[PDB]
């Protein structure tokens, strides 16, 4: 059962400009799908971006988000929601 | 259009207006000065900035004196080294010789400078002023004997304070510094007089007699009172705590520090938790070892998970106490980690850092051209802000509003009233208000952290998310949207995911209720059931200390090295001044311990491990001095849109009116005896 | 970078090995002039101790500068220059047992 | 006039001065800097390399005869790469004058023993080897003076603390004095004397 | 000097070992060393002088064998001028 | 990759479990004299300090309590540290930013900067 | 001191003690300072 899920991604990293693209074009509907689901967005400086996922008792699993297209990110977050 | 000078023949390029005394810092001689501070306005009366320019007949002030391109400041010149000679002999003609018994003694910019520009004996051989004390309040220990009418003290009064009532009365040598009347300077930078004062004129109360500038070790932390984030120096002698100076960081505190930051430290003298207390068989708490609490402790936490056991987490926590707090009760399966303090859930919450944080930072405040304060009293609620709300509004001619009970906050503000209905009026257009706002080029608004805490905060945050918007329709790099917060740990307990406010704890009472330092009294035993098991976790037994079946002494923030975020999403680290009192452990050692004993050990062994925690957590937490931040303000005023909540007619009233309000707002600060009488001179 | 004694990290741990033999070859000898109570093998045990404290050294000049100081101590030794006293703080035998795990660290004191 | 200000005396200053470029003439090789205090001392800043060349060269007779070693110390500065400055004070008997030549190392570089040289060296050079972490190559016999035989760091070295790491007490278990971590009774109370204004113009270093 | 409720004599300080505290042991057989003589007290006993001039020196008596010489203001009827240093007491009269 | 850990002689747990933190000491407020904060400073982490039964004064058992030490520039303080195999924290240097005086503002004929007295 | 009398005080000693090491007059040492930190004294009432 997922907790939290945390997206790292660069403010100016061209690896995030995808993670950059997802925030901006499709987090509003992932907020709106998954209303009580906290989705904590946070800047990483010189790093990968990476998503976590939270799941119940504490197991946590990173996935790398680095040079992803905003669709891939879309589809590796879908994942990670359906499990 | 830099012009060149010359400082002893070395050519410096200034900009024009540059003062001689910039000129001489910008090739690094520092002309002496009494007078002079940068933040301050300047007066030239001190006279000890006299140097001579080459060809020039006349010496000039360095401070009041603004370069003329070709002159050269001969800084070391006989001209200049005799001016500086005969301006020390007379401020030290009257002055009186209190050196001994004098608290400034060690620390004195009239010592050091008799000591480096002025001569070795004295020829005055007649008799020296006496000027009768004033009585100024309870904090500065005033001996006017001393006071060399530098008038740093007044300047200051009048802009950074706002105070004016600190004044010149007489003319020559009778001319004395103070209120004519026997009128008490209050104010929250009121103590800053007394690090202004180059001479002992005006002392620290508490501080006086205790202990020598040479003696103290000087240690670099950060305040915790507020969430504004000033930088502090804990100075300790001996392992105590003497006293806490301001610390210079341009963006956050100039130079200054609230009466709170400066003089609550007695607070930590007092009412200690120093040692493992467990309830008794009568139902009273008694001094037990570390391993029969942490046993008990886990025990109840081994019996119960979910929503059994949640967490309320104090204003004054630390981040690597919060993520090990979090990841404990999480390994119990449970996210019921709450703050005292209560932030609209509603929307993105906190998922989006800039929905929470002063996006324009304090340094912004500058360039804001107009500000829109919200249900916040900034002068109470942080200080250092209203300080630099001033500044703004004195040199750069900065417009501010104020929606809320009508308060003094030492500048002239434009009140459009009290009702919260006004933030609909001003979203809609109606309101005058708005207008200014569209014409404005760089406006901000502030929405303090009080306000979300009525019933009505997530449609407040949502009216002023709505005017944001109509702003940014109207007319970026600037940012408009800003949450002042007035409790140091909401900003890293909202970065590490614990949910604002303790309604989660209301909708689902727990059987084992965790409460690290929380002080607020949000939740209470009756709200709990019957047989709820309470763990404290803090400094200081206040009031959730006496409600707690299990109390686990706690460090303070002198006590310990820690992460604590600022308003502006900066994260600053404290460092060890003292050792924790008594039995007392750091927090994350604690929850560590608890972890290990549990059976549910948690990864993190020393603190660089629990900062990569954080890093995992929140990567943003481990980089320190860093306020750049990201702009999401687009999704987050969507997700507002969603939910409609109707604001209540109440009025908005900041829970500060008045300074007696601000003295004693958190454990520290009720411990402390200074900031009781201080209360007591306020009200009496 | 000018040699101390090897160009390279094998010369080093040649002279290593030497510095080794002497030692382990002088310890009974020790023992029986300083009349102390330890066996032979608990002495060359922390001689081997000490040698293995070093290892982690990855530098020709450190390793150098190593073997000398521990020729110097074996001198000493061999000498009557270090007392019983000396030749036994190698044993650190009065200071009680330092615990190493988190728990008992954090009963204990303050200390990270 | 000026009883209080120390007199000056210009032709001594002259002569370090002339006798300092005629050194820096002779052996190039060696010499990277040279400079008279204006209290009338001449030093010499050599490379490592040249130690025993130019002490050799001052001993011997070329038109100078420093045939005594006056001192021989290190001044640890941990700021500079080459922490330590192993400073030569000598003295010639025949011109009645003192020169001081200066030469740097690192912990990790050793320099060539000067007991050839000088031969008075012996003692000086194992006293910067026991307190610094010098080692002079070639000396007849390097080992430890004024340490504990067992003393393991190398103090006066600005990172060693003065209070040490170790302490001596007699215990009656062991029947023997034995070495336990220092733990003072009254910390040694570090003051902060520093003034916060500049003392002397004259060295003011650039702002850069 | 008073004497604590342990028995022990308070000091001019006002230090007085607990009963709980466990270093009164060191005064089993031995005595605490305890000054008579108060200062606070004695300072007080000395008469208030009256100077009709507003401000005044003292320098404590012996000159050179007292303390630094301050000036010290009258102004205030209601309350004396003390002496930083020696702690005596001036008033302007009436 | 210098390492002089071996030979400083500086006991495991103090090379291990000290953080060292070089920073330029910040000028003391009460003071308006800028000299003090001009070179860089390499300070030890604070330990216990507890009284002596005895009389009451403050013991300590770190030896590097009093340890300070001054470095010209940042990344000399640094390679020292690393030297001497001491996990290191830096705080950038903080320097006052320039600032625009003008004693004819005092006396403003319309803004806010005049001053009353 | 019969041809100079020494200057009469108050405070002075009336009557002179000699070294008083090794008996029941001995000085001991102790701190003349209170105690810094006060500790939160739990409360009397079961809750
Ligand atoms: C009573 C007994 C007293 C014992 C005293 C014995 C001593 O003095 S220990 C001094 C010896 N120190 C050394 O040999 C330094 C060696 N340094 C190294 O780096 C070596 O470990 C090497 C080069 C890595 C070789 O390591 P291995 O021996 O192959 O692994
Ligand atoms: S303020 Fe006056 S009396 Fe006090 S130390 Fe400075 S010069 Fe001396
Ligand atoms: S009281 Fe202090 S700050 Fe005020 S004018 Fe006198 S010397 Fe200056
Ligand atoms: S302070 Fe500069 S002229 Fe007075």
């Amino acid at each position: 059962g997922l907790r939290e899920i945390r997206i790292h991604l660069c403010q100016r990293s061209p690896g995030s400009q995808g993670v950059r693209d997802f925030i901006e074009k499709r987090y509003v509907e992932l907020k709106k799908a998954n209303p009580d689901l906290p989705i904590l967005i946070r800047e990483c400086s010189d790093v990968q971006p990476k998503l976590w996922a939270r799941y119940a008792f504490g197991q946590e699993k990173n996935v790398s988000l680095n040079n992803f297209s905003a669709d891939q990110v879309t589809r590796t977050l879908e994942n990670v929601l359906s499990g | 259009n830099l012009i060149e000078v010359f400082v002893d023949g070395q050519s410096v390029m200034v900009e024009p207006g540059t003062t001689v005394l910039q000129a001489c810092e910008k090739v690094g001689m520092q002309i002496p000065r009494f007078c002079y501070h940068e933040r301050l306005s300047v007066a030239g009366n001190c006279r000890m900035c006299l140097v001579e320019i080459e060809k020039a007949p006349k010496v000039v002030a360095a401070c009041a004196m603004p370069v003329m391109k070709g002159w050269n400041i001969l800084t070391n010149s006989e001209k200049s080294k005799k001016a500086r000679e005969g301006v020390m002999e007379f401020l030290l003609a009257n002055h009186p010789l209190d050196c001994p018994i004098c608290d400034q003694g060690g620390e004195c910019d009239l010592q050091d400078q008799s000591m480096m520009f002025g001569s070795d004996r004295s020829r005055f051989l007649e008799g020296k002023r006496a000027v009768e004390d004033k009585n100024i309040g309870p904090l500065v220990k005033t001996i006017m004997t001393r006071c060399i009418q530098c008038t740093r003290c007044i300047r200051f009064a009048s802009e950074i304070a706002g105070v004016d009532d600190l004044g010149t009365t007489g003319r020559g040598n009778d001319m004395q510094v103070g209120t004519y009347i026997e009128k008490m300077f209050m104010s929250e930078l009121s103590g800053n007089i007394i690090d202004i004062c180059p001479v002992g004129a005006l002392t620290s109360k508490p501080y006086a007699f205790t202990a020598r500038p040479w003696e103290t070790r000087k240690t670099e932390s950060i305040d915790v009172m507020d969430a504004v984030g000033s930088n502090i120096v804990v100075s300790t002698r001996t392992g105590e705590v003497m006293r806490i100076l301001p610390r210079m960081h341009e963006d956050i505190n100039e130079e200054w520090i609230s009466d709170k930051t400066r003089f609550a430290y007695d607070g930590l003298k007092r009412q200690r938790l120093t040692q493992p207390m467990i309830r008794n068989e009568k139902g009273l708490l008694t001094y037990t070892t570390w391993e029969d609490a942490l046993s008990r402790v886990a025990g109840m936490l081994q019996s119960f998970q979910g929503n059994d056991v949640a967490a309320i987490a104090g204003g004054l926590v630390d981040a690597e106490a919060l993520v090990a707090l979090k990841d404990l009760l999480n390994r119990v399966d449970s996210d019921s980690l709450c703050t005292e303090e209560v932030f609209p859930t509603a929307g993105a919450g906190t998922d989006l850092r800039s929905n929470y944080l002063l996006n324009t930072t304090i340094a912004g405040v500058e360039e804001a051209d107009v500000i829109l304060l919200v249900g916040t009293n900034p002068r109470f609620e942080a200080p250092l802000f209203n300080a630099r709300i001033r500044k703004s509004w004195l040199h750069n001619d900065l417009k501010v509003a104020l929606i809320g009970s009508p308060v003094d906050l030492t500048y002239r503000y434009d009140h459009l009233g009290d009702s919260p209905k006004i933030l609909q009026d001003i979203a809609s257009g109606n309101h005058p208000f708005s207008q200014i706002l569209k014409e404005a080029k760089k406006p901000m608004v502030v929405l303090g952290s009080s306000a979300l805490q009525r019933s009505d905060g997530t449609a407040i945050l949502a009216a002023v998310s709505n005017i944001a918007q109509n702003i940014r329709l109207s007319s970026g790099d600037w940012k408009v949207m800003n949450i002042l917060h007035r409790i140091a740990s909401q900003v890293a307990a909202l970065d590490l995911g614990y949910k604002p406010g303790v309604e989660a704890i209301r909708k689902n009472p727990p059987k084992v209720l965790f409460l690290l330092g929380a002080d607020g009294g949000c939740i209470t035993r009756q709200d709990l059931p019957k047989d709820c098991f309470i763990i404290y976790q803090g400094h200081h037994g206040d009031v959730g200390a006496p409600m707690a079946d299990v109390i686990l002494p706690g460090a303070a923030y002198t006590e310990k090295s820690a992460t604590y975020v600022n308003t502006e999403g900066r994260a600053q680290q404290t460092k060890v001044a003292v050792t924790p009192p008594g039995l007392a452990r750091e927090d994350w050692k604690i929850i560590r311990a608890l972890s290990e004993i549990a059976g549910m050990t948690l990864p993190y062994d020393t603190l660089d491990q629990v900062r990569s925690r954080l890093e995992e957590v929140s990567p943003n937490l481990v980089r320190y001095d860093d306020v750049e931040g990201a702009n999401y303000f687009q999704q987050a005023n969507e997700l507002s849109k969603l939910v409609n909540q109707q604001l209540l007619a109440d009025p908005l009233v900041p829970p500060q009116l008045t300074i007696k309000d601000f003295y004693m707002t958190d454990s520290i600060s009720r411990a402390s005896q200074t900031m009781a009488k201080c209360v007591k001179a306020v009200t009496e | 970078v000018k040699p101390i004694f090897s160009r390279d990290m094998n010369e080093a741990k040649r002279r290593v090995r030497e510095l080794y033999r002497a030692w382990y070859r002088e310890v009974p000898n020790t023992v029986h002039l300083f009349q102390l109570d330890i066996s032979v093998k608990q002495g060359r045990d922390k001689v081997r101790e000490m040698f293995m404290k070093n290892a982690h050294v990855t530098d020709p000049r450190v390793v150098d500068l190593l073997v000398i100081k521990g020729k110097m101590e074996l001198e000493e030794t061999i000498n009557v220059w270090k007392q019983r006293t000396h030749i036994m703080r190698f044993f650190h035998e009065t200071e009680a047992p330092r615990p190493t795990d988190f728990l008992s660290k954090f009963y204990v004191g303050h200390d990270p | 006039t000026r009883p209080t200000i120390r007199p000056r005396n210009d032709v001594v200053h002259k002569q370090l001065s002339a006798f300092g470029q005629y050194v820096a003439e002779i052996l190039p090789k060696y010499v990277q800097q040279v400079q008279v205090s204006c209290f009338n001392e001449l030093e010499i800043f050599i490379h490592p390399d040249g130690v025993i060349p130019v002490l050799t060269f001052l001993r011997d007779h070329t038109n100078a005869q420093f045939k005594s070693l006056a001192d021989l110390t290190a001044v640890d500065v941990p700021t500079r790469q080459n922490r330590f400055e192993i400073v030569y004070n000598l003295l010639s008997l025949r011109f009645n004058s003192r020169i001081r030549v200066k030469t740097y190392t690192d912990e990790l570089t050793p320099i060539e023993s000067s007991v050839t040289v000088y031969k008075a060296a012996n003692w000086y050079e194992r006293e910067i080897w026991d307190m610094f972490g010098v080692f002079f190559a070639n000396h007849p016999d390097l080992r430890r003076i004024l340490t504990d035989y067992g003393f393991e760091g190398h103090p006066f070295r600005k990172d060693f603390p003065l209070s040490g790491y170790v302490e001596l007490r007699y215990d009656d278990e062991v029947k023997r004095v034995v070495a336990e971590p220092v733990e003072l009774a009254q910390e040694f109370r570090k003051f902060d004397l520093n003034s916060p204004w500049e003392a002397f113009p004259a060295y003011r270093q650039p702002p850069e | 000097v008073r004497t604590s409720p342990t028995g022990e004599k308070v000091t001019h300080t006002g230090q007085a070992y607990d009963d709980g505290d466990y270093r009164r042991v060191r005064f089993s057989d031995r005595q605490k060393e305890v000054n008579e003589n108060f200062a606070i007290d004695l300072i007080a006993e000395q008469p208030v002088s009256e100077v009709g001039s507003r401000v005044i020196s003292c320098d404590g008596g012996g000159g050179a064998l007292g303390h630094p010489r301050v000036y010290i203001n009258l102004d205030k009827e209601t309350k004396t001028g003390t002496c930083g240093y020696c702690g005596l007491q001036f008033r302007q009269p009436h | 990759k210098l390492d002089i850990t071996t030979l400083t002689g500086v006991p495991e747990e103090h090379i291990k479990t000290r953080k060292v933190r070089i920073f330029v000491p910040a000028r003391n407020n009460m003071q308006s004299g800028v000299n003090n904060t001009k070179k860089w400073k390499m300070e030890f982490d604070t330990r216990e300090r507890w009284e002596n039964p005895l009389m009451g004064w403050s013991s300590t058992a770190d030896p590097l309590s009093n340890l300070v030490l001054t470095f010209s520039t940042k990344e000399d303080a640094v390679a020292f540290a690393e030297k001497n195999g001491w996990s290191f924290d830096v705080e950038e240097r903080k320097v006052p930013k320039p600032k625009s005086k003008s004693y004819g503002a005092n006396f403003s004929w319309n803004k806010r900067t005049r001053v009353s007295t | 001191p019969t041809t100079k009398p020494p200057t009469a005080r108050k405070y002075i000693w009336t009557n002179h003690k000699f070294n008083v090491s090794g008996t029941p007059q001995q000085y001991v040492p102790y701190s003349t300072t209170r105690k810094k930190i006060q500790e939160w004294v739990p409360p009397s009432t079961p809750y």
